[PDB]
């Protein structure tokens, strides 16, 4: 029922700004991201060679 | 994601013969989401001293935060994340259900 | 785990599914946990489909006062059993119910207190068969079958076997401690490799003629 | 001439966990300038004889 999609990459977000905290003589920033790896729905359509 | 997997086989015909039947069996597959983080911190005196060489310390550290996250994501695509421990993330070159390498003629 | 190989034909069927249509008998029942067995169970296992079950008791009283209300006829069963009460089947009837490590995982197990369908007479039933004596065995068309009791002695159970697994055997030779299901035939030939303790081969799916 | 050489690595996310940080470290390189010289000399008599040809 779905499409072919032999290979695909599952990505939730690429760049997230968590927040900034200011101190007396410095300040801190944070960042985050998320991913889920790769999916192989049809492994019978892939051929791989270790030699070259 | 899910699978269908039908089943069934035929026999020769007969008037009083029993009736063969068909069936199916559905399965499901799962993948896990992985999160990463990275931060930065700048001091007052170091920021002023770094400006003497026409270099912005705050901006330089900010860019490295984004690049480090992209290196993390890129590596996860090629190689799975803690697949040996039991995490179901997998990668381009580390998926267990793959045809496995062969050798070329030449 | 996705299809990693393309075959010329599909599999004939799956265990627990009826494969031929004919005379048939089945009754409902409820499952007892093994812990409730008074003399304790030497052989243990899960409430897996395509395995024998044994009669436990009657639970139709449904009341505690002087006048009781018997509004239904019900029976309850145990996985091992010594009083045969059919074989669990028809996986399409039940639900996954989840697994200990994570839900959405393949499993034929069923939680305690659930309701299942047990077959006494069946023209064709695909089951998972086991082997005894830790030696290579060929079944052929017309051998017999037996199932492991709850109270099987540990001397007769050197190979770790489930509580209610089905074991096929030749007419001449049968393992020392087993209960034979009367009037049951192999129907479909099969070959099984050699076995060892802790490394029992699961066998191959096989058609059955329960009665 | 100057160099930048950044640094930093990422860890997994946590609500109450610590925050990793990044850094950088600069360096410089130098080259040396070299000068040369060359001259000439002309005599009174040789200048006149040179014009003969």
């Amino acid at each position: 029922t779905d499409g072919g999609s032999v290979f695909s990459q599952l990505v939730q977000s690429k760049f997230i700004t968590l927040g900034v905290e200011k101190r007396a003589k410095s300040y801190v920033e944070d960042f985050s991201n998320g991913t889920a790896g790769a999916l192989c729905k049809r492994p019978w359509a892939v051929v791989r060679y270790l030699g070259i | 994601q899910g699978i269908v997997e039908p089943a069934g086989t035929a026999v020769e015909y007969g008037d009083h013969t029993n009736i063969p039947l068909t069936s199916w069996n559905a399965n499901f597959e799962r993948r896990t989401i992985v999160r990463g983080e990275l931060g930065m911190m700048v001091g007052t005196l170091e920021e002023g001293r770094a400006s003497a060489i026409r270099l912005n310390s705050a901006e330089t550290k900010r860019q490295q935060a984004a690049i480090g996250l992209e290196t993390f994501r890129n590596a996860i695509g090629f190689y799975g994340w803690q697949s040996g421990l039991g995490n179901r993330t997998y990668g381009f070159l580390n998926d267990p259900n793959l045809p496995a390498f062969q050798t070329p003629p030449s | 785990m996705f299809q990693k190989q393309v075959y010329r034909q599909y599999t004939p069927g799956f265990p627990g599914d009826l494969i031929e249509d004919g005379p048939k008998r089945a009754r409902p029942g409820r499952i007892m946990s093994l812990s409730a067995v008074n003399p304790a169970a030497t052989a243990t296992g899960p409430n897996r489909a395509s395995r024998a079950f044994g009669y436990a008791g009657d639970v139709s009283a449904l009341g505690e006062g002087q006048p009781k209300t018997i509004a239904a006829r019900a029976s309850e069963v145990v996985i091992g059993g010594a009083n045969f009460f059919g074989v669990l089947g028809h996986p399409k009837h039940y639900a996954l119910f989840g697994s200990a490590g994570d839900s959405l995982a393949p499993s034929y197990d069923l939680p305690d207190g659930a309701e299942g369908e047990f077959f006494d007479m069946a023209t064709g039933l695909v089951v998972e068969i086991f082997n005894g004596a830790a030696a290579a065995l060929d079944l052929d068309y017309g051998d017999l079958v037996a199932y492991v009791p709850n109270n099987l002695a540990t001397a007769d159970d050197a190979l770790g076997l489930p509580a209610g697994a089905l074991v096929g055997f030749k007419t001449g030779s049968m393992p020392t401690g087993l209960v034979q299901i009367p009037n049951a035939r192999i129907v479909n030939a099969i070959s099984l490799p050699a076995q060892s303790a802790g490394n029992l081969v699961a066998g191959v799916t096989i058609v059955q003629l329960t009665q």
